[PDB]
């Protein structure tokens, strides 16, 4: 606040985006119940994958 | 002498003013508004 008389109001910008985006993380990794699944190339490894 | 005492009034009152807050700009009003920003 420079001055009393200039009543700074701050425009909360950063925060606006930061959210924005941590939303979107969050529904593209943490929206399914499991986080990953490994995933083989031939059945002989395939048992152990699960 | 009604003119001579008159110009000395005026000039006495002219020096008043000139001593007045005059050492500024005049523009950029101030922003006494309040303690709300």
């Amino acid at each position: 606040p420079v001055t009393a008389g200039s009543s700074s109001w701050v425009d909360r910008t950063v925060w606006e985006s930061v959210n924005g985006t941590l939303q979107d993380i969050i529904n593209v990794f943490c929206s399914g119940d499991e986080a990953v699944t490994f995933v083989a190339d031939n059945q002989q490894d395939s048992d152990a994958a699960d | 002498w009604s003119a001579l005492g008159k110009a000395i009034l005026d000039e006495m009152v002219e020096q008043n003013k000139k001593q007045e807050y005059s050492g500024s700009p005049i523009a950029i009003p101030n922003n006494m508004t309040r303690l709300q920003s």
